[PDB]
RNA sequence: AUAGGUUUGGUCCUAGCCUUUCUAUUAGCUCUUAGUAAGAUUACACAUGCAAGCAUCCCCGUUCCAGUGAGUUCACCCUCUAAA
């Protein structure tokens, strides 16, 4: 019973994720206006420090990791009369309203007469230059490069790196999950599983880590910290699961 | 043009043809105006000059740089 | 402010200009005024600050040193409160000018 | 149905000095850009009276006619609802005087 | 409102004198049997009306 | 300098500065009143700075890059992501366009910190194997060969209407041949 | 340009309007695949009556917004 | 003043700047203008196509088609857009210039054998 | 100072602090009240408070305001029909009489949300339109053809320059 | 508008002109590389290049774009409907 996508797995992973409410929700660089000094009362923050640790959670509720994929080029309705002379994939859809990126219909051409459905990295390109969001940019990241990564994994900081590995690629992008993989490997390396409890997290490192018998340096970890309710609980999803 | 600046200004009418006809100056050490002539005015305005609105710039089509000794 | 120590504060010099005015002015406002650790001991609430960069956690400043009642300041219909017309003027952007807070001899 | 504007309205009459009609003004509020409040505005209109029940004085509904049957006449008085000065209460309401029961009710 | 009675009258005139004046399919579309053309019109004729 | 990275980590940043910013602390000399919407242009100018030098270019040594954190971190807000622009500050149009270049790079590199209020994603199915993204059952004709409307191929026609067409349009005499090859070199 | 009553130039109302190439099979070619375009584009408009006619129905005769009145009279009454 | 709402007629117009070609489609009738009394105006299009090749077209035939079953006919560009777009099949036109570039590359070929 | 003893009717806020939608099949809401008495404050408060936020919220409807009728007036409503609707006012808070009213005249919070929604579904950014109800002009202002070329300069890529 | 200048022997309230700067149109001056938007301002008047073709004659664009500000709460709704 794997179950990727389960709700008490999930739950009890996320669980075993530190909430914090300081480093979650810590105070960003953003437009910091000049707020309300509003007075509380107990059972008033009781309820906001309450709504406050729900959202954190819902927070904890991406991404899916899936390993990686390969860029099928697609042939559907085949016509022998261009045979590479009408190019620059021609592209007519219809852009209704309520329809996620992944089930749209981006009919990309080829210099043949064929008919593609646009590559995986070419489909996520032009979703991207679409309707962006949150960050999202159109190439690459240069902040995820081979000099960068090494330079962001030595200086320790693996906040921002999940903010923006999340906040950039799709949830199932062959870069997307490299990345993810060799972050996961440099938090491997030397137990320090602290600065990873502001962001998204478990998209592939614990069920990753379970599933490839790595939960040496997390036990070690726990086993000096403490918790033993926690340690009882891990062991016992180790039975289950193995 | 007052009293404790004492000067000697040359005040002569100007008439625009536009319409209105009024008074104007003309600045600059020695006035090498006469009568007869269509040079731009523009919309200079002197501190101390009573009844002086506008004044006569030697630029467009008369001279290019500042006289200079 | 810099002999005092403020750093940032926009300050609306309206009505008159004088030197010794407004310093009497200041230190008659800064006399009659309350603390967060007098304010929280007079009406006995948290001075709590909703942080907009933060989501909903809440962060107290003063907490109180007697007084602790359960329920909170009532929200009721048409508070009585009294502001300036100008300022919510400036707010919305009614009037038109590029002198309120543009580039002035800031910081 | 009622080819003008406003179908439904109330207003009082007051202009009656024609034959089976009755002048009806309605009014209304409207909000100023700058001084944010809701001022009294009035607009006579002109109502239609097939009967003609009562001289003048009266807060009545109306009722707007399909086409306009002569230049700018487009509502019906043809309900009285009430009776200014013998206004009614919800209620086992008499006509009696105002802030005075004089009818006395419940009887 | 006061509607623009002199352009209405044109107008109406010119539309009334376009409709009576109606020519039939013979007083200005009178077709040659030399030139291969049509009076009132002055336009030329397709390649292959050159013999048609 | 050749190879800086060092007058910031010497005594003479202490001495000049230290905790204050660089950019606010300038004097501007022009129609006194209030700084303008609009600064100097070029810092340089032939082979000396006519005027006062830019409060970035007074300094000889110290250049604009990723390299030098510390002139990007006073330059930008200590709490707020708003760059302070040319206008505002008053630095030469050369150096403001080497410092959005320093900071580009900088952003680009991760350098500046900054939380995302990050949300749910575009889409709610996560597999690379949706239908909408991967085949189709062929037709018939397209199986067999042409695809669906059998003439969107060559096909050599009747002769009849071809007698037709040269009956009617003669003076543009153009002749073809036979049906055309469909490769392409 | 002109504009029907207009003093015309003279340097172009003296030459007959000649025809474009036309090449027998290609353009026999270009007229058949005219026609069934045209067959099939007739065909696509009265499909497009058709579903025209669906959507019509789809948004009036939807018992949804029926069932949402009615509910809607129910809690007034 | 009275309108019409009857048969459309899509007229086009390449307006613009040098440098600068750029569809702009304008629906209205045959004894109408373009910027006039119209029935309907609808978005632009889009002729050449972005970076990386990838002509992105926006189907906004949401209301052309009631049009068209209320009555509505199309021009040159509009014909051509439906053709070589999905719903409509391949537009006869361009199938047959892909075979004038087919008979245009066999006399290449021949011109290449001719010469050298 | 401000010049009014209670300056929340000009506010802005106070605009905005809206919530109670009529119907839109209204007509005209008639209410009559009274003001030398002090036995209906809750009432006179709520007529005196609580009326410009609903008619910000929507000022196609009929207001009536008198000020001595009789010590029970009423609240004469009217729908599409032009119906009469008849309850008393005395003896009535305002959160009350509001709710009450907003439950008669007003529309449940739900169709609000149904017609935000439906609303929201109706905008469609993702047209193209030269400024003015959306954003992006052409292909050419966002990631795409050359950005406005009346105003950047091309390479020899172009013509006319060879 | 966060500075104020400008009265009086001097000060306060109090009110007139004005910058400090962004600018759109331009006088002169000086006057690099490569490329673009404009060269009617005046509801002043006009040479030369011209600008409407055409499908088998039927016929439409010609009431199109192209320019101007004379006039200037036609440039948007409710009850709905005219050719087509
Ligand atoms: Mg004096
Ligand atoms: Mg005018
Ligand atoms: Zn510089
Ligand atoms: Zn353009």
């Amino acid at each position: 019973k794997p179950t990727f996508m389960d709700e008490e797995v999930q739950s009890i992973l996320t669980k075993m994720t530190g909430l914090n409410l300081q480093k979650t929700f810590k105070p960003a660089i953003q437009e910091l206006k000049p707020p309300t000094y509003k007075l509380m009362t107990q059972a008033q923050l009781e309820e906001a420090t309450r709504q406050a640790v729900e959202a954190a959670k819902v927070r904890l509720k991406m991404p899916p990791v899936l390993e990686e994929r390969v860029p099928i080029n697609d042939v559907l309705a085949e016509d022998k009369i261009l045979e590479g002379t009408e190019t620059t994939k021609y592209v007519f859809t219809d852009i209704s309203y309520s329809i996620p990126h992944r089930e749209r219909f981006i009919v990309v051409r080829e210099p043949s007469g064929t008919l593609r459905k646009a590559s995986w990295e070419e489909r996520d390109r032009m979703i991207q230059v679409y309707f962006p969001k949150e960050g999202r940019k159109i190439l690459t990241p240069i902040i995820f490069k081979e000099e960068n990564l090494r330079t962001m994994y030595s200086q320790d900081r693996h906040v921002d790196v999940l903010n923006l590995c999340f906040a950039q690629f799709e949830p199932d992008s062959t870069e997307y999950i490299k990345v993810h993989h060799k972050t996961y490997e440099d938090i491997d390396k030397r137990g320090k599983y602290d600065l990873l409890r502001s962001t998204r997290y478990f998209g592939g490192m614990v069920w990753y880590f379970v599933n490839n018998k790595k939960i040496d340096g997390l036990l070690i970890d726990q086993i000096q910290r403490d918790l033993i309710d926690d340690a009882t609980n891990l062991v016992q999803l180790y039975h289950v699961l193995h | 043009p007052k009293k404790p600046n004492s000067a000697n200004r040359k005040c002569c009418r100007v008439r625009l043809s536009t319409g209105r006809e009024a008074v104007c100056f003309i600045p600059g050490e020695g006035h090498t105006l006469q009568e007869h002539q269509i040079v731009l005015v523009e919309g200079g305005r002197t501190q101390d000059l009573p009844g002086v609105k506008l004044t006569v710039v030697r630029g467009k089509y008369d001279c290019g740089h500042v006289q200079k000794k | 402010c810099r002999l005092i120590g403020i750093k940032d504060m926009y300050a609306k010099v309206s009505g008159s200009i004088n030197m010794l005015s407004l310093t009497q002015g200041l230190f008659r406002g800064l006399s009659r005024q309350e603390t967060h650790q007098q304010l929280a001991d007079k009406k006995g609430l948290h001075v709590v600050e909703i942080r907009e960069e933060c989501g909903p956690l809440p962060i107290v400043v003063a907490s109180p040193r007697g007084p602790l009642r359960k329920d909170p300041e009532p929200e009721d219909e048409v508070p009585d409160v009294k502001l300036d017309w100008e300022d919510v003027k400036t707010a919305q952007g009614m009037k038109r000018s590029v002198w309120s807070n543009l580039k002035r001899a800031a910081t | 149905r009622s080819s003008v504007h406003a179908r439904w309205i109330v207003g009082k009459v007051i202009g009656t000095k024609m034959q089976k009609t009755a002048k009806v003004r309605v009014t209304r509020l409207v909000l100023d850009p700058y001084l944010l409040k809701y001022f009294n505005k009035r607009k006579t209109y002109f109502a239609h009276d097939a009967l003609q029940q009562c001289t003048v004085g009266d807060i009545v509904l109306l009722r707007a006619l399909p086409v306009p049957r002569a230049k700018h006449v487009k509502h019906e008085l043809a309900e009285i609802v009430f009776k200014v000065g013998k206004v009614i209460d919800p209620v086992t309401g008499k006509p009696c005087a105002g802030t005075t029961y004089l009818e006395s009710p419940l009887s | 409102v006061r509607p623009r009675l002199i352009a209405e009258l044109a107008r109406r005139v010119r539309a009334l004198r376009e409709q009576l004046n109606r020519p039939r399919d013979s007083q200005l579309y009178a077709v040659d049997y030399e030139t291969l053309t049509r009076p009132f019109s002055g336009r030329r004729l397709p390649v292959r009306a050159w013999a048609d | 300098k050749d190879e800086p990275w060092k007058y910031l980590e010497s005594e003479e940043y202490q001495e000049r500065y230290g905790s204050r910013p660089v950019w606010a602390d300038y004097r501007r000399n022009h129609k006194g009143g209030v700084p303008p919407q609009r600064t100097r242009k070029t810092c340089i100018r032939r082979n000396k700075v006519v005027g006062n030098p830019c409060p970035i270019c007074r300094d000889h040594k110290l250049h604009v890059d990723f390299r030098n954190v510390k002139l990007l971190e006073q330059f930008v807000c200590a709490h707020t992501g708003i760059i302070f622009y040319a206008p505002y500050t008053g630095v030469c149009v050369k150096q403001h366009k080497r410092l959005t270049q320093a900071i580009q790079k900088a952003r680009d590199h991760g350098l500046l910190i900054y939380h995302i209020p990050q949300v749910e994603p575009r889409d709610l199915d996560f597999s690379t194997s949706h239908g909408a993204v991967s085949a189709t059952p062929p037709a018939p004709t397209l199986v067999s060969g042409d695809p669906w409307y059998p003439w969107y191929n060559w096909k050599q026609p009747p002769e009849r209407e071809l007698s037709r067409l040269r009956r009617l349009y003669q003076g543009h005499l153009q002749e073809e041949s036979g049906p055309p090859p469909e490769s392409m070199p | 340009r002109k504009t029907r009553h207009d003093p015309l130039a003279k340097s172009k109302i003296e030459r007959v309007n000649m025809p474009p190439a036309v090449d027998p099979a290609e353009f026999f070619v270009l007229m058949e695949r005219y026609q069934h375009y045209r067959q099939t584009v007739r065909a696509l408009r009265m499909e497009f009556v058709s579903e025209v006619q669906r959507k019509v129905h789809e948004a009036r005769a939807g018992v949804l917004a029926e069932r949402k009145a009615l509910k809607d009279a129910a809690e007034h009454r | 003043k009275a309108y019409r709402g009857g048969h459309l007629t899509i007229r086009l117009a390449l307006g613009g700047c040098t440098n600068r070609p750029f569809y702009r489609i304008v629906a209205a009738h045959n004894k109408c203008p373009r910027d006039g009394r119209f029935v309907e105006q609808l978005g632009s299009y889009d002729p050449l196509p972005n970076s990386h090749g990838e002509k992105l077209v926006a189907l906004n035939l949401d209301r052309i088609r009631h049009w068209i079953g209320c009555g509505a006919h199309l021009s040159k560009p509009m014909e051509k857009l439906l053709g070589l777009a999905g719903f409509f099949p391949l537009h006869p036109m361009m199938i047959t210039n892909a075979e004038r570039l087919r008979r245009k590359r066999a006399r290449e070929v021949l011109l290449a054998s001719q010469k050298t | 100072p401000m010049k009014g003893r209670f300056p929340i009717r000009r506010t802005l806020q106070y605009l905005s602090q809206g919530n109670v939608v009529f119907k839109d099949s209204v007509k005209v809401m008639t209410v009559n009240y009274n003001t030398h008495g002090e036995l209906g404050e809750g009432a006179r408060k709520f007529v005196f408070f609580n009326i410009p936020q609903i008619q910000y919220k929507n000022p196609w409807v009929q207001i009536m305001m008198f000020k001595n009728m009789t010590p029970s007036p009423f609240l004469r409503f009217y729908l599409d029909s032009g119906e009469q609707v008849l309850v008393d006012v005395e003896t009535k808070s305002n959160k009350e009489i509001m709710e009450h009213i907003r439950k008669i005249l007003g529309k449940n919070e739900e169709t609000l949300r149904e017609e935000e929604e439906e609303k929201k579904q109706l905008s469609h950014p993702a047209n193209f339109g030269p400024r003015k109800y959306c954003l992006r002009e052409c292909i050419c202002e966002v990631e795409g053809q050359v950005p406005c070329p009346s105003l950047v300069p091309l390479p020899k890529e172009m013509r006319g320059k060879y």
